[PDB]
RNA sequence: ACACCCAGCC
């Protein structure tokens, strides 16, 4: 979280890494957002079928 | 990584103008009259060190 | 390898750097890509790169190309590379390798972006006469990491229906891919039973021991047709 | 389309009017009709964009498609619906409610098909197997013999 | 009652590193953007301690001399995915 | 006996007749023609049909029950 | 099982690898690499008259190439000759079969994937070359509707001699020339040979003797004497009509107009005389005038290599193939080929009209949007107000995106490379240069303009309720100006709906490619000439009527 | 995504050819429309 | 004996390139001369890399790469020593290859640069020309590189290693007399360093009865080889290839005759 | 993989022959010297040669693929004039010529290093 | 081929022209027999063909046109002759399979949409029965 | 001697359409002594002409003075003096069309003569008494000399 | 195997 660049370094850690997945069983593994229709909000469309 | 040694167009030999290019430039040179003060005249060869990114000083940070 | 700008291609032909083009000062390409390749397309922007590149090698300063900067035109990229005793829209005069000839048409050369895509040609390269056969089927291997083999699919094989090439079809379909021999009955058409090594051949269901056919067919047809007896469908195999 | 209303209608060409309807050809005018209306339809599409395809194709598919006196669509509902051989059928689509279909009737496959020796591995009947070749016994003695 | 910061910021990622993106063909754009994600340079500075199952690492990656304001921020200048390169466009010999 | 089919040999006719008659040569089976150094089968095969001395009679089958036996040699070979 | 593994099975004896050009083979040939060709085997019957050269094959064994992999006896027995260093086996009789890697002159299925028509699997010869791909004469990527940008393609190697005859004579590529789908040649001239024959031909091109007799070398069908030069005095000088005429093969006649052809020249004075050089002629097998291009070289009917075919059969046509490549190609080395910035920007007066026009063309629009707020526009009968409206709007839009298309290729000069491409049907069309030029033109998403996906906005960026052509997606700037940020995505817009209909109606084509293929799998020719299915049910009596 | 008749396809392995291509995985967004259906496309 | 006679003018000749001019030539003679300079004047370079230790950022091929294309000094040694090929050695030997020794340690906290300095030859006629220095690779604190590497002879057809020039900028016919280049407008274009017109003028006028006489010239030398030489074994190379080539064909022709 | 040897573009191995004579016989007195791992190099040298001499009627080269190490060189001339007599006098010619321009370019780098 | 001079007058009876295409039309045939049905049948398969050629050699334009002499005409004719026996398609091809291709391959380059529906939508509504349309029309 | 045709011809005008080529021009020119008209594409960059100079058409079937057939195979080395010393601009080419004025009944009164000289094209109309030497297929020599 | 992604070419 808060190590600086230098202790990335001695760490076997590349500064430039975003981050931002997880480490599962040695997989860098990511999570895509999913979409969906937003919740709570009344929604009237056009069913023709 | 590292400098080529030679320019891939015409084969000019520039890793040895890497460190002379990055000393230059720490002399408050511009790109193009630190370019012309180190031989290169043609393009290609201005193209290799201008555009070389010294990769390996960062992978000299981790330990071996 | 590929450009910025979804120019993709190839390499077609490894010349040396006698054999290839070059200028007055000597520069030589490394690359060389169809002309071709721009005008279907539109990549104006390859050829503005092109340019750019060109002014910012010859100026020692990495060119600016934002998206929607008003400030950078071709022309204002144009009078720039013009004093720097090159053309001002980025041509010079190329002379063969070959022959040392001036070529007619001036070429439009200067640096820029290429990059390498991970589809090189010895990861895809692969072939197979006999490899291992899979269990199900006794036909080939699927994927190039277990030496398989390409699939002849069924518009490849209305493809040679067309042609009329028959035996081909056939060669591919049953021969080259998985031959069988079963044997069958004649009075019914079940599979019998045969036993080659002893040369007793016998169909229990008939007691019949001196009517039975030997039938080339793929394995994949006798794979049918006993998964459809396992159905309690009988396709019964009349040979007369 | 209400064909046959508009074309007994006064002061309307009964001979030039036409529809894009395939059905309401068929069952107003006739199967002949269809079939020239499909034909027509079928080169109205291909060559709207300047592409040509030679006569003899679009002629041999609209034949297909009305061969059998109604329409046959190029679908399951048409193709499984001819008299050929079960294989050919299950080999199309709809697999096992075909063989299902045949086993219950105990229908024969004749073999005649290409289909069917295709999944048999025989020679298909297709070009090159269409017919038969025999050693001509007298034409073989006569003749230059070298080994 | 808004202005934006900057038109450019509409583009992706992958899209950012493109030169001059509005003189291309927007097909061509997108096949771009598709493509630098299958060009590779250096993946990761600390490439010599993972052990990926296919990992590729180019010998000299250079910055573009075409460069796009976008790319001082996707660390594009740290880790390029290219080589400049002299190219000319040219009927050379029809292997092209 | 009155052969209604083609007396021109079709294409697939070709194909076939000269691929059985390159494998029977291939077999070791008398060559019925005189040949200046070929060793190739399909070679063979190919100047003996253009000699009309190929021993093979197509069997052309009509569409109802019927056949008719055309002799390579008394076919017009279209090349 | 029925579709997966029966009518359509995995194969041995294929290889797949990536295609990459090369002129300098055959449209017959096929460049195979030296692992592919080493690994996959061809079993030849030994015979008294070809067993020295088997028994060194043996001999040289498979670590060497060209070699054997396997000797398989009369009985049955297959010895591997990579597993058996003693000679005592390696005696070959007659009826032995030798596996030997396959070498020069071997036939070949070449197949690219989807296979869509007949001549998507083709016959090609192997020659050996050195590296690791593929190679294709550039003729034969039309038909296999094939590029180098990275394509795959399947290669089987039939393995007895009956399906190796019948695809040496059925199916390979000289006996395809000419599809029976349209009754044209399928393959043609394309790309950089289509654009130098096009250069070449013109009138203006003359040759001095020693590359008259470098480009001879190159044609395969020369019968050894150089032809008189054109010009005799004060220097010999060959045209390159005069060059071509060597390359046309026998004594074909043909008869067709360049793209650059005017409409009124036909009746004017000088019909046969053609100013412009535009009226190919074809007589007695000599190109006496008019310029090459798509439309007398191409895949279209009634060009040369249509005549060609249907004249001098299908083996002349090939060499007639290769010669116009080698030696366009060659020639081509020494005029070369080339585009630029240069060839993409007008003179000043050029921008000048163009600006003009979109300016009137965007106060017209103006007027007839004012005319329409104040309910003076009569709506067109069958139509609606918003209708005709949008009607009126495309039609203005549509008017100026032509006539600046026009004036941009009114000033184009003769050394200009698009142009170059565009007349002689290489590559690129005439709107892609009044696009690159002029203006991209109106943006279209599902038939009709930018939707309003904001409330009664295209974008942000414009007020409710513009129906100008800016706010709807008129893209005013051409691709060398560069397009502004909204018209930028307007732009992406337009080519998202290109790319998602190319990859959605494949999957709806190619079922209804499918459907067709199974309805009629079995329809053939009898014996009679009639045309019957399987059941023996009359199609037609007579084939096409 | 859920017990060991659920999404799928929401967790992958991180793209790991090139920094662009970490960076772009790392930022994607997914429809869980099924792939027919051209308006969610465009 | 229709040979020419080719006349030779040099106009500047320093430490790094050559330029000159060749008067009374084919195109085609001039054009061989070019890429015999490029491609066909033997050198030496380092062929065959044995590493012993390696703990430097780089892998083994990627020095043994940048190791093959350091230029080394081939003035006058080149010609004494015999291709590897044909040698009577099993492997290697002095009349045929030169060794060299790498050996570097970095125990200093600051970096440390292995640059070609570090390469000790046992032939003292053969040193990398940089004797700044080129830079091999860099090295931190507790890496080592230590190597052994052997120089063969070879010219540039193999590799470009063994190529000796750094752009040969070859040129004839600085103003279109000759129209072997056709200018849409001449104009536009910046005349040549060799041309002889005023500024008015764009292109000489056309000359119908011109072939390519003068070629200029402009030889720089990577530093293998000094300018002077790289030319004068091009041309000496050119002439035994074409010798070999003369004597090859007079056995073909009294073998078939 | 399938990468050839880099010396295979210059090296004769055992099995081939630097030159061969092959007569052409389409005309009368004519030649195809086809010359094994060479390049333009050695091909444009001898045409340009070959084309000065007036009793040369034809003098091309090819390289029949750039993968493979050959060129073929077609020479016809006079009827009283041999074609490989017309080779080795192009060679000899070529030679000449060479041996004239390097002892040329000597004494022009001796006067410039002088003065 | 025969260098024939179109100024000078021609040698060739407008009889033999006559007599020759009646000839050349017996010769090729599709639908070969004796019996009416197979006559009415041949006459009919290459009634087109058969115009064309009577209007092409006809006496008058041999005669002032085309100006043909008696080896060319000759040699015409067996050249239409040996050409129209050359395309007669061949017993055993499949035409089936070569049609459904031919009709399947320009659907793969067709695009997707008064409105008349068109391209690949129109080709399913066409091979399909489809008892409800998208875009009925009558052309009245 | 083979001379099919000899006049002196006026260049009245040059590319009356517009430089349609660089290197070849079209020259409309008009002749006095038999009344002719020659439509005639030459090179320019190696041979320059002027509108309003006088030059002489000799073309003949023959250069070589004695009627026999070259048979159109280019020899350099031929030492017999040819027709091509006297002409400063010679051509070679095939007569590939020959129009008219014929009606059903009357004969020719004015012919055209076509000749394609390997793409560089030429027209020659005038009174048929001149025009007979031409012949559909044969192939001619065209000379040129520019008269002071 | 099986499943799921990703990706290549149309
Ligand atoms: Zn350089
Ligand atoms: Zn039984
Ligand atoms: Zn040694």
């Amino acid at each position: 979280n808060g190590l600086t660049d230098r202790d990335l370094c001695e760490l076997n850690e590349c500064p430039l890494d975003p981050g931002g997945y997880f480490i599962i069983n040695g997989s860098e593994k990511v999570l895509i957002a999913q979409e969906k229709m937003a919740t709570n909000t009344v929604y009237v469309f056009a069913k023709k079928d | 990584m590292i400098i080529p040694v030679r320019c891939f167009t015409c084969g000019k030999i520039v890793g040895n103008k890497w460190e002379a290019y990055l000393g230059l430039l720490q002399a408050e040179y511009t790109e193009g009259d630190a370019l012309d003060a180190l031989g290169l005249k043609r393009y290609c060869c201005r193209r290799m060190l201008l555009a070389h990114v010294d990769l390996i000083e960062k992978l000299l940070n981790y330990a071996p | 390898f590929a450009s910025r700008h979804g120019q993709k291609g190839t390499c077609g032909i490894q010349y040396r750097q006698e054999d290839m083009p070059f200028t007055c000062e000597g520069i030589t390409p490394d690359i060389i890509i169809n002309p071709h390749a721009i005008p279907s397309r539109m990549t104006i922007g390859h050829l503005i790169e092109c340019l750019q590149g060109k002014v910012s090698a010859n100026k020692g300063e990495i060119g600016d190309a934002t998206p929607f900067n008003d400030a950078v035109n071709v022309q204002k990229i144009s009078n720039l590379l013009s004093d720097y005793g090159y053309h001002l829209r980025g041509n010079e005069v190329l002379y063969n390798g070959f022959t040392g000839r001036k070529i007619t048409s001036q070429i439009f050369i200067g640096p820029t972006y290429y990059q390498r895509l991970k589809h090189m040609v010895d990861d895809k390269i692969h072939s197979r006469a006999r490899g291992p056969i899979q269990i199900l089927n006794r036909q080939p291997m699927e994927g190039r990491s277990r030496d398989g083999g390409l699939r002849f699919g069924e518009m490849e094989r209305d493809c040679q229906i067309a042609h009329g090439a028959a035996q081909f079809l056939r060669e591919r379909l049953f021969e080259a891919s998985d031959p069988y021999q079963v044997h069958v009955c004649n009075l019914c058409g079940i599979m019998a039973i045969a036993n080659t090594r002893t040369h007793t051949y016998e169909c229990r269901g008939c007691r019949n021991k001196t009517q039975i056919s030997l039938v080339r067919m793929p394995y994949a047809c006798k794979l049918l047709f006993q998964e459809l007896m396992s159905m309690s469908i009988a396709p019964r195999m009349m040979s007369v | 389309v209400s064909l046959m209303r508009v074309l007994s209608e006064k002061d309307v060409d009964p001979v030039r009017t036409t529809s894009n309807d395939i059905v309401e050809i068929f069952t107003v005018l006739g199967i002949e009709a269809v079939r020239k209306a499909l034909e027509r339809e079928l080169y109205h599409v291909i060559s709207f964009d300047g592409s040509y395809v030679n006569y003899r194709h679009l002629a041999l598919l609209c034949d297909t498609m009305t061969c059998r006196g109604h329409l046959m669509a190029i679908t399951r509902h048409g193709v499984n619906r001819q008299d050929t051989g079960p294989l050919m059928k299950c080999s199309f689509e709809e697999t096992v409610d075909v063989l299902m279909e045949a086993a219950a009737h105990g229908e024969s496959d004749p073999m005649k098909g290409v289909s069917e020796n295709i999944m048999l591995g025989q020679l298909a009947p297709a070009g090159t197997g269409c017919f038969d070749l025999l050693l001509d016994a007298e034409k073989c003695k006569y003749g230059m013999e070298i080994p | 009652t808004h202005c934006e910061i900057h038109p450019s910021m509409i583009l992706g990622v992958c899209a950012s590193i493109i030169p001059f993106p509005d003189h291309n063909q927007s097909p061509r754009n997108t096949y771009q953007s598709a493509m630098g994600k299958q060009a590779m340079g250096v993946y990761i500075t600390n490439f010599h301690v993972r052990m990926d199952t296919l990992a590729h690492v180019l010998y000299y990656p250079q910055k573009p001399l075409v460069t796009t304001r976008s790319m001082e921020y996707l660390r594009f200048r740290e880790l390029p995915a290219g080589i400049n390169s002299i190219v000319a466009i040219a009927s050379y010999t029809g292997y092209n | 006996q009155k052969r209604i089919t083609t007396p021109y040999m079709t294409k697939y006719e070709r194909a076939r007749v000269l691929g059985t008659r390159a494998l029977q040569i291939a077999m070791c089976a008398p060559v019925m023609v005189e040949l200046e150094g070929e060793t190739d089968p399909l070679l063979i095969a190919m100047k003996e049909l253009k000699a009309r001395k190929i021993p093979i009679i197509i069997r052309r089958y009509l569409p109802d029950g019927s056949y008719e036996d055309w002799g390579v040699d008394e076919l017009i070979i279209s090349d | 099982r029925v579709r997966g593994n029966l009518m359509g099975k995995r194969v041995d004896f294929s290889a797949r690898t990536v295609i990459t050009p090369d002129p300098n083979l055959s449209i017959d040939q096929v460049g195979v690499p030296r692992s592919i060709a080493a690994n996959m085997t061809f079993a030849e019957i030994v015979t008294p008259f070809n067993i020295d050269r088997l028994q060194e094959l043996v001999r040289r064994g498979n670590s060497q190439y060209p070699g054997a992999k396997y000797i398989i006896r009369d009985n049955g027995d297959r010895i591997d000759l990579r597993f058996h260093p003693k000679p005592s086996d390696l005696h070959l009789q007659t009826g032995y079969k030798v596996e030997r890697h396959m070498c020069d002159g071997d036939i070949v299925i070449f197949n690219r994937q989807p296979t869509l028509h007949k001549m998507s699997m083709m016959g090609h010869r192997v020659r050996i070359l050195p590296w690791s791909t593929f190679r294709l004469n550039l003729s034969v990527t039309t038909p296999y509707n094939a590029d180098f940008d990275g394509d795959e393609m399947n290669l089987h190697l039939p393995q007895s001699l009956e399906t190796r005859a019948e695809i040496q004579e059925l199916a390979m590529v000289p006996r395809m020339i000419v599809t029976p789908q349209s009754n044209r040649p399928v393959m043609g001239i394309v790309q950089d040979t289509l654009t130098a024959v096009r250069k070449f031909t013109k009138r203006d091109v003359f040759l001095e003797r020693g590359e008259v007799m470098n480009l001879l070398m190159f044609l395969s069908t020369w019968d050894g004497k150089v032809p008189q030069p054109a010009i005799l005095k004060p220097r010999p000088l060959w045209t390159g009509k005069q060059i071509f005429s060597l390359i046309i093969p026998g004594h074909i006649n043909c008869i067709r107009t360049h793209s650059t052809h005017p409409d009124d020249e036909d009746s004017g004075p000088y019909k046969h005389i053609s100013p412009g050089d535009t009226k190919v002629v074809v007589e007695n097998g000599e190109l006496i005038m008019g310029i090459l291009c798509k439309k007398s070289l191409g895949t279209s009917a009634g060009s040369l290599v249509h005549i060609s075919y249907l004249e001098m059969g299908h083996d002349i046509t090939r060499l007639f193939y290769s010669n116009i490549q080698t030696v366009i190609n060659n020639w081509l080395l020494i005029e070369g080929h080339t585009i630029g910035i240069g060839d993409s920007i007008a003179d000043s007066k050029t921008y000048q009209d163009i600006q003009n026009t979109i300016k009137k063309a965007k106060q017209d629009v103006i007027e007839v949007i004012e005319k329409a707020h104040n309910n003076e526009l009569e709506p067109t009968p069958g139509n609606t107000l918003r209708q005709t409206f949008e009607n009126q709007v495309n039609r203005i839009l549509n008017d100026a995106r032509d006539k600046t298309g026009s004036s941009a290729q009114k000033s184009l000069s003769e050394y200009n490379n698009f142009k170059s491409m565009v007349v002689s049907g290489a590559k690129g069309s005439k709107i892609n240069i009044s696009q690159v030029i002029a203006v991209v033109g109106q943006q279209n998403v599902e038939g009709k303009r930018i939707p309003f996906g904001f409330k009664h906005r295209t974008l942000p960026h414009f007020i409710k309720d513009d129906y100008g052509p800016e706010s709807r997606g008129f893209v005013e700037n051409s691709y060398l100006a560069g397009l502004t940020p909204t018209e930028f995505f307007f732009h992406a817009m337009g080519g998202r709906e290109g790319l998602i209909d190319t990859a959605v109606k494949t999957a709806e084509t190619g079922y209804i490619q499918r459907r067709l293929i199974k309805s009629m799998e079995s329809v053939m020719v009898k014996y009679d000439a009639t045309v019957r299915n399987s059941i023996n049910q009359v199609v037609q009596l007579r084939y096409g009527e | 995504w859920g017990d060991q008749q659920a999404r799928a396809g929401v967790s992958q392995v991180l793209n790991r050819l090139t920094f662009a291509s970490t960076l772009s995985h790392l930022r994607r967004l997914n429809s869980p429309i099924g792939r027919k259906l051209a308006k969610p496309r465009q | 004996p229709y040979a020419n006679q080719p006349t030779v003018r040099i106009t500047e000749l320093t430490d790094e390139n050559v330029k000159f001019i060749i008067e009374n030539t084919d195109l085609a003679v001039a054009n061989s001369i070019r890429r015999v300079f490029i491609a066909e004047v033997p050198i030496i370079a380092i062929d065959w890399v044995q590493i012993d230790a390696n703990s430097s950022v780089l892998h083994d091929e990627f020095i043994a790469h940048r190791l093959g294309l350091i230029p080394l000094t081939s003035d006058d040694i080149v010609d004494k020593l015999q291709y590897s090929r044909d040698c009577t050695c099993e492997e290697f030997c002095p009349e045929c290859s030169v060794e060299f020794t790498l050996d570097v340690r970095c125990n200093e906290d600051q970096t440390r640069h292995v640059t070609s300095r570090d390469l000790i030859s046992n032939s003292p006629r053969v040193i990398p020309v940089t004797s700044d220095d080129i830079l091999i690779v860099k090295l931190r604190k507790g890496q080592e590189l230590r190597l052994r590497a052997y120089a063969k002879k070879g010219f540039g057809k193999e590799h470009a290693k063994w190529n000796p020039t750094a752009g040969v900028a070859f040129e004839y016919d600085p103003d279109n007399a000759l129209r072997h280049t056709v200018y849409p407008k001449p104009e536009e274009w910046p005349k040549s360093e060799y041309s002889e017109l005023d500024e008015d003028e764009s292109q000489a006028p056309y000359d119908p009865n011109g072939k390519p006489e003068r070629f200029y010239y402009n030889v720089e030398s990577c530093g293998s080889l000094r300018p002077e030489t790289i030319v004068l074994s091009a041309l000496s190379g050119l002439k035994k290839k074409l010798s070999d080539l003369q004597t090859q064909l007079s056995h073909e022709i009294q073998s078939d005759v | 993989m399938n990468a050839p040897p880099a010396f295979e573009s210059f090296l004769l191995f055992e099995g081939e022959k630097k030159i061969t004579i092959n007569k052409d016989t389409k005309v009368p007195n004519a030649c195809l010297f086809t010359i094994n791992k060479e390049d333009h190099t050695l091909g444009n040298i001898i045409k340009s040669q070959l084309l000065k001499d007036p009793q040369v009627l034809f003098a091309g080269y090819k390289v029949p693929h750039p993968l493979e190490h050959k060129i073929i060189i077609r020479v016809q001339t006079t009827p009283d004039y041999s074609p490989q007599e017309a080779f080795t006098n192009a060679i000899t010619d070529l030679i000449s010529e060479l041996s004239l321009l390097e002892e040329r370019f000597r004494v022009a780098i001796k006067d410039k290093q002088e003065g | 081929i025969f260098h024939i001079n179109p100024r000078l007058p021609s040698d060739l009876h407008p009889i033999k022209v006559v007599e020759g295409v009646k000839e050349l039309s017996k010769k090729l045939v599709i639908v070969n027999g004796d019996d009416p049905l197979s006559r009415q049948a041949q006459e009919n398969a290459t009634l087109l063909f058969n115009i064309h050629l009577r209007s092409t050699l006809c006496s008058r334009r041999m005669a002032e046109e085309f100006r043909l002499s008696g080896e060319a005409f000759d040699w015409l004719l067996g050249e239409i002759e040996s050409k129209f026996n050359q395309a007669i398609a061949h017993p055993g091809e499949m035409v089936g399979a070569l049609a459904a291709q031919s009709l399947g391959e320009p659907a793969t380059q067709m695009t997707l949409n008064k409105n008349v529906t068109l391209g690949v939508p129109r080709l399913k509504e066409l091979i399909n029965i489809s008892k409800k349309p998208k875009t009925p029309s009558l052309t009245v | 001697a083979g001379i099919l045709f000899e006049d002196i011809f006026d260049v009245k005008d040059i590319d009356p359409e517009g430089k349609k080529f660089d290197r070849v021009s079209r020259l409309h020119c008009e002749s006095e002594s038999f009344k002719m008209d020659l439509i005639l594409d030459v090179n320019i960059q190696i041979y320059p002409v002027d509108l309003g100079d006088k030059f002489r058409l000799v073309i003949a079937s023959t250069l070589y003075e004695d009627g026999t057939l070259d048979d159109g195979e280019y020899n350099p080395t031929d030492d017999r003096p040819s027709r091509a010393d006297q002409f400063e601009y010679v051509m070679y080419g095939k007569v590939y069309r020959i129009e008219g004025d014929e009606t059903s009944t009357e004969a020719a009164t004015r012919l055209s003569a076509y000749v394609s000289y390997g793409g560089l094209l030429m027209r020659l109309q005038g009174d048929a008494n001149n025009l007979h030497g031409f012949e559909v297929d044969s192939r001619v020599y065209l000379l040129m000399k520019k008269l002071a």
